[PDB]
């Protein structure tokens, strides 16, 4: 199936308390591989997956070099956007980036992209076209100007087409074992009393990977969407994840409900009664 | 790896 | 753009007393930023807490993970306690091992 590299990138000012933070968190697919946060003793970009220790010295020290280069350029951007929206140098500000690419199994690009936010809300960002920009109000079509007399989208797309995909599958290549696993979830359902003449029906999906999968309850075999409640798919702690879906039936009649659920790591989807 | 030498805002 | 976050307590393993597990405090949809997570045994801090999984969703809001490894007990209880500038006071949530 198709694989991802991506980079979650957040600065923050906190005026009266010296330099914003800075952090930098990278994914391959649903699995943390590297950061890189200002606020550590000693700041240097660190591995986070086992399979990074495939990296030699140089790729820390080179890794660590350019981070200090962008929080710097971030610390600018900060004082910047403080003047395009006329705002006072008493606030915390944020800017986020998510940066990265997806390339199918075969290794080829599917497609690269780039967006920025400023107070959690769009700025700018790559078009799909990865030649053209989206500004979301004026301070950004500032920026947007900018960037197409400086040729920032050609430099962008040089690296989304080159290094980012290259580097893509050097990370899938070292780190098969963990990458290309499926680890199927096991499931389980649990049963509360209500106040009135009802339960609810818990379905949990446990230990699995990768982080897609689908729950769903169903009663005479239609589908309950519309009466579900659940969480967000969720980290465990180890590289794997969980999920829940419940639903609120006449007691009484719980016999007549099922949980089913599909993931990679499922040849026939699993199908639970309380 | 990461992207660098970026144009400022 | 204030958003207040949800916090959500569960372990790796479905609990079984005496044998090692990992408990997991996922705070997420959260904004601005800055925030204080802290697991709690029995009510005291737990030492040796892993930050990991911070990521943003389509909308910008922050997420991030609090986890520690341990080994459930009959009468041990566990919470995660989070400070955030949307909430007047700090909110604990409870490990419920039955959920
Ligand atoms: C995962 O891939 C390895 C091959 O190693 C990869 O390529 C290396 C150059 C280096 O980049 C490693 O870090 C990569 O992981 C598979 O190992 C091979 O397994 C076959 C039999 O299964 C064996 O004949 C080869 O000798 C092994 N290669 C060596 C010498 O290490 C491994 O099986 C893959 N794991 C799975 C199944 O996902
Ligand atoms: C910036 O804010 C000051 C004070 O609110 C105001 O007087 C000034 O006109 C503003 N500048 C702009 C964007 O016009």
């Amino acid at each position: 199936g198709p694989h991802s590299l991506r980079y979650f990138v957040t600065a923050v000012s906190r005026p009266g308390l010296g330099e914003p933070r800075y952090m930098e968190v990278g994914y391959v697919d649903d699995t943390e591989f590297v950061r890189f946060d200002s606020d550590a003793e000693n700041p240097r970009y660190e591995p986070r997956a086992r399979w990074m220790e495939q990296e030699g010295p140089e790729y820390w020290e080179r890794e660590t070099q350019k981070a200090k280069g962008n929080e710097q350029s971030f610390r600018v951007d900060l004082r910047t956007l403080l003047g395009y929206y006329n705002q006072s140098k008493g606030g915390s500000h944020t800017i986020q980036v998510i940066s990265g690419c997806e390339v199918g199994s075969d290794g080829r690009l599917l497609r690269g992209y780039q967006q920025y936010a400023y107070d959690g809300c769009d700025y700018i960002a790559l078009n799909e076209d990865l030649k053209t920009w989206t500004a979301a109000d004026m301070a950004a079509l500032i920026t947007k100007h900018k960037w197409e007399q400086a040729g920032e989208a050609e430099r962008l797309r040089a690296y989304l087409e080159g290094t980012c995909v290259e580097w893509l599958r050097r990370y899938l290549k070292n780190g098969n074992a963990t990458l290309l696993r499926t680890d199927s979830p096991k499931a389980h359902v649990t049963h509360h009393s209500r106040p009135e003449d009802k339960v609810t029906l818990r379905c949990w999906a446990l230990g699995f990977y990768p982080a897609d999968i689908t729950l769903t309850w169903q009663l005479n075999g239609e589908e309950l969407i519309q009466d579900m409640e659940l969480v967000e798919t969720r980290p465990a702690g180890d590289g794997t994840f969980q999920k829940w879906a419940s639903v609120v039936v006449p007691l009484g009649k719980e016999q007549y409900y099922t949980c089913h659920v599909y993931h990679q790591g499922l040849p026939e989807p699993l199908t639970l009664r309380w | 790896s990461r992207d660098h030498s970026r144009t400022p805002m | 753009i204030q958003k207040t976050p949800q916090i959500q307590v569960y372990s790796r393993h479905p609990p079984e007393n005496g044998k090692p597990n990992i408990l997991n405090c996922y705070v997420t949809q959260f904004h601005p930023p800055h925030i204080e997570i802290q697991m709690l045994k029995n009510g005291k801090k737990i030492p040796k807490v892993e930050m990991s999984d911070m990521s943003f969703s389509k909308d910008w809001s922050f997420y991030i993970l609090a986890h520690t490894e341990f080994t459930p007990t009959e009468t041990d209880t566990y919470a995660c306690r989070v400070k955030h500038d949307s909430m007047a006071e700090p909110k604990t949530v409870y490990w419920d091992r039955d959920m």
